[PDB]
């Protein structure tokens, strides 16, 4: 209902480095084309706390504004990368990947982008740890997002941030204390500036809307970049009009109109709740991983 | 810009041997490195992709590996028709792609003396006005070759030009052709025309000549 | 998939280069893949350009983007190379490539057209016998011609063993003088006819010179 999903924050930049074969549609992600690395996001029924916050960047979109940095090294050679770390951090994260895929693409213990990929005529297995060739396969060209996140920028100090959960020995890769229950469980986590990967016993949000520039979808359907339009009090390179949230800010025409500028539904400054404390975090997601409790 | 350094520019190698050429990227660009062979008076060919995939109909003594920074192109049991410049090039980034510098790959075989020949001006060119005189160095090895141009036992200078083929696909050699240019009338002031050429597989310098006029 | 690069092979400063790729086979329309222009500087190394999408998204190298066009017409397996404002430093080989399904790599290559940038006239050779006196060498002098390239070959294709076609030394006058020459045994001198076939498509100059034996 939502007709202007694809129309994104920033740059909207959803490709990964080495794999710049579908950048016609997706860089930027817009109005037309397809792009496989991002599409998936909009399946309904499929990342449902993203779908909540879509008008926030993806990962890929967070990584191209120089939001989020990329990991070293940037991503695992599944082919022949066993016994390596980077294999080692993937293999507690329980994630299902669809067909053709060559790459897949996660947020790290880090909070840095981290990637696996296939060697050529290669796709991720269905649990995106492996590689095979499938005779009848037309391969994707981009990398399939593992996480259920949404990405935002802050200065938001969270360096004595860390994972405090209840009864918890292990995390993923985080130990948190010396030690016993073992399962797959979903743990939300929350990325800082300056910090590591925080899980959370609760994912605790709250959003604070704004007129910011990444609060607004504007188009000329085709899109229009926002920093073109005056701010009451200003002049710019066109002259725009909008609703009521673009026009209390910026300066609407509505006469010889280049373009028209809506708020965007589900955007504005995330925070979240961490141990009493609410801190404006870079990125928030779900993922699926080995958590062992204590029974004493 | 990602920069691709290649080593070693230049390298002499027998049949037979193994080549290794390395090319580093500037940052990190995973498997994302490709390989190209160009020979002479030919297009670049793809020979290996991602680092380490063979180019369909690439003969196994090609192989490719590296991840990161580092890359390997290998040659075992180099051939004569291997002759080419090689080049790596990142396609991490489109902005913009960038490639090696470059590898010249020079056969080594055994030292082989040049055959000279001499070549007077043709009489259609003469009648135009101008005298080409032609010396040819015929398959001979290593590259450096001295060609000395004498009129009348005169040595001659800053009236000639030279030039030398591309090592030579099948049997390694190289060839040399130097080209005097003079008037027709100084043409006609001289007799004896001839090349000295000074070769290492030459015992002593060669002389070939020819006096005007005489068959 | 075959492709092949067109276009004039001189260009005066300050003007614009023009080139056209023509790829062969099944059509580009529909497809996705990504079309490159690279070359190769005189005395350098290759040199990416730019890139242009089947549906006609553009990419160019950040040191070229104020000079370059790329474009593409799927309906005839075209895809353009423009630069303007030309100067000797755009005098290089170009070649065009399809771009890798999954990565930019490219293949397959064009054959690679030369474009010299020269205020100079384009002027067609004159084609010179190097006539022979158990083996002996003939061959040809394509003298004073502009701009490269000069093809030669002899007896139609057929002849081939011991053929050597030099590189073009640049004269004093700016014009380009090459000779090709090849051994062949003095016995077939009388026998076999030998013909150097020289062809300088700038000057649209085609000329078959037989070289025979000088009767001496």
């Amino acid at each position: 209902e939502d007709p202007h999903l694809r129309n994104r924050p920033g740059k909207g930049h959803n490709y990964i480095d080495g794999m710049t074969q579908e950048d016609a549609t997706c860089k930027p992600v817009t109005y037309a084309g397809a792009c496989s690395s991002f599409d998936v996001l909009l399946e309904k029924g499929k990342f449902p706390l993203f779908q909540s916050y879509a008008h926030h960047r993806t990962l890929l979109e967070a990584v191209h504004d120089t939001i989020i940095a990329k990991a070293d090294p940037p991503s695992c050679d599944l082919q022949s990368a066993h016994g390596n770390p980077c294999m080692k951090e993937k293999l507690v994260m329980k994630t299902h990947c669809p067909n053709d895929y060559q790459s897949a693409h996660y947020l790290n213990n880090d909070g840095k982008m981290a990637s696996v990929k296939c060697p050529p005529k290669y796709e991720l297995t269905e649990d995106c740890n492996f590689c095979r060739q499938m005779t009848g396969a037309s391969l994707k060209k981009g990398s399939y997002p593992l996480q259920d996140l949404f990405c935002q920028s802050s200065e938001d100090d969270g360096s004595k941030l860390k994972t405090k959960m209840k009864g918890v020995c292990e995390v993923g890769v985080q130990a948190l204390k010396k030690c016993l229950s073992t399962a797959h469980e979903v743990v939300p986590f929350a990325v800082f500036k300056n910090s590591k990967k925080v899980y959370l016993d609760k994912l605790d949000l709250k959003t604070e809307e704004n007129l910011l520039p990444d609060s607004f979808v504007c188009f000329e359907l085709k899109s229009f970049d926002i920093s073109q339009c005056p701010k009451i009090g200003g002049h710019g390179s066109k002259k725009c009009t909008g609703d009521a949230a673009f026009c209390s800010a910026y300066e609407c025409t509505a006469q010889y109109a280049n373009a028209y500028c809506s708020h965007a539904n589900g955007s504005g400054i995330v925070q979240i709740q961490v141990s009493g404390v609410w801190k404006k975090p870079l990125c928030v997601g779900y993922e699926r991983v080995v958590v062992k409790r204590e029974l004493s | 810009d990602i920069q691709m350094t290649q080593s070693p520019s230049s390298l002499s190698a027998s049949i037979g041997d193994r080549v290794t050429i390395t090319c580093r990227a500037s940052q990190h660009i995973e498997s994302f490195l490709n390989w190209y062979q160009q020979k002479p008076g030919k297009a670049p060919k793809l020979l290996i992709y991602i680092a380490s995939t063979l180019q369909g109909g690439v003969p196994s003594r090609f192989s490719g590996r590296g991840f990161g920074t580092d890359f390997t192109l290998t040659i075992n049991s180099l051939q004569p028709e291997d002759f080419a410049t090689y080049y790596c090039q990142q396609s991490y980034t489109i902005s913009p792609i960038t490639f090696g510098q470059g590898t010249r790959l020079e056969i080594k075989r055994t030292v082989a003396a040049p055959s000279v020949f001499i070549f007077p001006p043709s009489d259609e060119q003469l009648k135009s006005g101008t005298a080409s005189v032609v010396c040819l160095l015929n398959n001979f090895y290593p590259r450096e070759a001295k060609v000395q141009w004498k009129v009348d036992n005169a040595l001659q200078s800053g009236n000639s030009q030279e030039s030398v083929t591309e090592q030579d696909s099948k049997d390694s050699t190289y060839s040399l052709s130097s080209t005097l240019t003079l008037s027709k009338a100084d043409y006609e002031k001289h007799k004896v025309y001839a090349c000295e050429v000074t070769h290492q597989g030459l015992s002593s310098p060669v002389t070939k000549s020819f006096n005007r006029g005489e068959c | 998939v075959q492709l092949q690069e067109s276009g004039p092979g001189l260009v005066k400063p300050s003007q614009t280069l023009s080139l056209t790729c023509t790829v062969s086979g099944d059509s580009i329309s529909g497809g996705d893949y990504y079309w490159s222009w690279i070359r190769r500087p005189a005395g350098e190394g290759l040199e990416w350009i730019g890139r242009v999408h089947t549906t006609g998204s553009t990419d160019y190298n950040p040191s070229l983007r104020t000079r370059v066009t790329i474009s593409i017409d799927t309906s005839k397996n075209h895809f353009f190379l423009k630069m303007t404002s030309v100067t000797a430093a755009d005098t290089a080989v170009y070649y065009c490539a399809r771009e890798g399904d999954y990565s930019a790599w490219f293949d397959p290559w064009g054959q690679g057209a030369l474009v010299t940038v020269s205020s100079a006239s384009t002027k067609g050779p004159s084609v010179f016998p190097l006539a022979p006196s158990g083996t002996a060498a003939l061959g040809c002098l394509v003298k004073d011609y502009f701009p490269e390239p000069v093809t030669v070959s002899w007896n139609s294709g057929a002849l081939t063993s011991g053929v050597h076609t030099f590189p073009a030394v640049l004269q004093s006058s700016g014009l380009y003088s090459l000779s090709s020459v090849v051994t062949v045994p003095s016995s077939s001198l009388g026998t076999q006819t030998y013909i150097c076939n020289v062809n300088h498509k700038p000057s649209n100059t085609k000329v078959d010179k037989k070289v025979e034996p000088k009767s001496c």
